[PDB]
């Protein structure tokens, strides 16, 4: 063991060597000592190689104690990309919104958060899109349809107008649907919507 | 870098006794570095850097500082245990919003208290029906979890919507381990709600009879439950309940005649249908009830052909009626 640790003290060059040595102590099941090695590696190689260490170090240390605060802190230190998402996915099921804030802290990432928020219940998801707006309009457009359909209800309908106006013939069918939905009141706005989509047909045809 | 252990701790402790008074972000960074030096049992500064940063999070407003009180208290809990609970109690109570801390603290407060039993329960519980609920399932349950572990929260929860239902199930479980606790639920059901306690007591003959009498005395869904129960037990009283309830309700009276008078269904049925049509183009239930009466008749081919004759007879009579 000490004969091996002499390597840890000196002649460092590549990580492979590091993971190998930690695997030695793991084979001897020193466990916590092994985690220390990953502490000593990462102080060296910075946000590049350190990730190559860190992904296995996380998967393993979470596998060990399974104590929350220590590993939680370890990801906290760690955080300074997908690794954050795996890790966060772990923490939520072993505060949730806090994690969603972390993922929030790209379209696919936006899609995920929204999914986990839906898992915490429906109400947040409509809320999520507003964050979402700031190809994204397609995701945004989908949210508006989902959101436009959903509705507070007056703010939601006016939001449907704000979204339909936010930015394509199917979308024209969407705005026309929003106009048609009114009990003889969504006509003017509907014809205005088809007019705007026609204007989009004009700007599209104008393109070379 | 000089492989010093004790001298580094001397430097670190000699530094962080005066230098944090400005404030302690570099203190937390050097704490993480000392946790790094200890890595390359020794996670003491892991707690000290987290707890200092938790308190370091500024309290602005009332709910923001009370939200932080939930964070650092959980951090203190997992890792003066009474004084941290007392400072947490003043932070939640000292809230500007003064509406959401009642639901936030109660949780935290209860947890702290739990972490002796008689004094903690009296503080949390601190009205006529609540004392009646306590005397039925306080000493009787004799249990760490449920009688005393829902003897306070349950009372607190109501003021739940399902309190008269949960209290009736609590007495039925406590009495059996019974007609004394079930009658207390049946008496509190009358004070729609009584039909729930009536259908439950009968499921455990006499209960069924009680379920009928009660319904009768009281007075579309409520009578459908009492009619289906008296019909399933083993067709006279099923028709009597239909006459004093159905007058969805028209469709229910047709479904009642199919089951009760299955083994003068065509005559009476058709008469009723026509009457309904006259008492308000709307003859889609006369051709549909006649087509089901023909198909339901015992005979396949002969049974299906008879259903076509019965269905077409209603359609021909319906199409020739203005």
């Amino acid at each position: 063991r000490k004969l091996e640790r002499a390597r840890d003290l000196f002649e460092q060059a590549l990580d492979g060597c590091p993971p190998k040595y930690a695997k030695t102590l793991y084979l001897l099941y020193a466990q916590l000592e092994e985690e220390w090695g990953l502490a000593r590696h990462a102080m060296a190689v910075y946000e590049r190689a350190t990730r190559a260490v860190e992904p296995a170090q996380q998967y393993d240390m979470f596998n060990i104690y399974i104590a929350e605060i220590y590993g939680v802190t370890h990801t906290r230190g760690i955080y300074q990309h997908a690794r954050e998402m795996c890790l966060r996915f772990a923490d939520m099921e072993c505060g949730e919104i806090d994690r969603a804030r972390a993922i929030y802290s790209t379209w696919k990432d936006f899609e995920v958060r929204h999914g986990n928020e839906d898992t915490i219940k429906e109400m947040l998801r409509i809320r999520r899109s507003v964050q979402a707006t700031y190809f994204m309009a397609s995701q945004m457009l989908k949210v508006s349809g989902s959101a436009t359909g959903t509705v507070a209800p007056g703010q939601s309908g006016m939001d449907d107008m704000k979204l339909l106006e936010q930015r394509l013939a199917a979308e024209a069918e969407r705005d026309q649907p929003l106009r048609a939905q009114s009990k003889i009141l969504f006509v003017r706005s509907d014809a205005s919507r088809e007019e705007l989509a026609e204007l989009a047909q004009q700007v599209n045809p104008e393109e070379i | 870098n000089q492989k010093e252990f004790e001298r580094v701790r001397v430097i670190y402790k000699y530094a962080l006794d005066r230098i944090s008074k400005q404030e302690l972000f570099k203190n937390y960074t050097i704490f993480e570095k000392k946790f790094g030096d200890r890595r390359g049992k020794r996670r003491f500064q892991y707690e000290e850097e987290v707890k200092a940063n938790p308190h370091n999070y500024d309290a602005w407003f009332d709910y923001l500082r009370l939200v932080e009180s939930d964070a650092e208290a959980e951090a203190v809990r997992e890792v003066n245990v009474p004084p941290i609970q007392e400072k947490r109690h003043w932070k939640r109570y000292i809230y500007l919003w003064i509406n959401y801390a009642l639901y936030e603290e109660l949780e935290a407060k209860d947890p702290e208290r739990t972490r002796q039993a008689s004094l903690e329960l009296i503080p949390h519980k601190k009205a006529k029906m609540w004392i009646l609920y306590a005397q039925f399932e306080i000493r009787q349950k004799n249990l760490s979890l449920a009688r005393r572990a829902l003897g306070t929260s349950i009372g607190k929860c109501p003021k739940k919507l399902f309190k008269v239902y949960i209290e009736l199930e609590l007495q039925l479980r406590e009495f059996d381990r019974k007609f004394l606790e079930f009658g207390p639920e049946n008496c509190t059901s009358w004070i729609e709600l009584e039909t729930i306690l009536g259908d439950i007591d009968r499921a455990r003959l006499a209960i069924s009879q009680p379920r009928l009498d009660m319904p009768e005395v009281l007075w579309i869904d409520f009578e459908i439950e009492q009619e289906e129960t008296e019909r399933t037990r083993n067709y006279r009283r099923l028709l009597q309940r239909t006459q004093h309830v159905k007058v969805f309700e028209l469709s229910s009276g047709k479904e009642g005649s199919l089951t009760k008078c299955r083994q003068k269904t065509m005559r009476n049925c058709e008469e009723k249908e026509e009457r309904l049509m006259l008492l308000e183009s709307f003859e889609e239930e006369f051709g549909t009830a006649s087509d089901k009466e023909r198909v339901d008749k015992l005979m396949e081919k002969v049974k299906k052909r008879r259903k076509v004759q019965t269905d077409d007879g209603s359609d021909a009579g319906w199409e020739e009626y203005f």
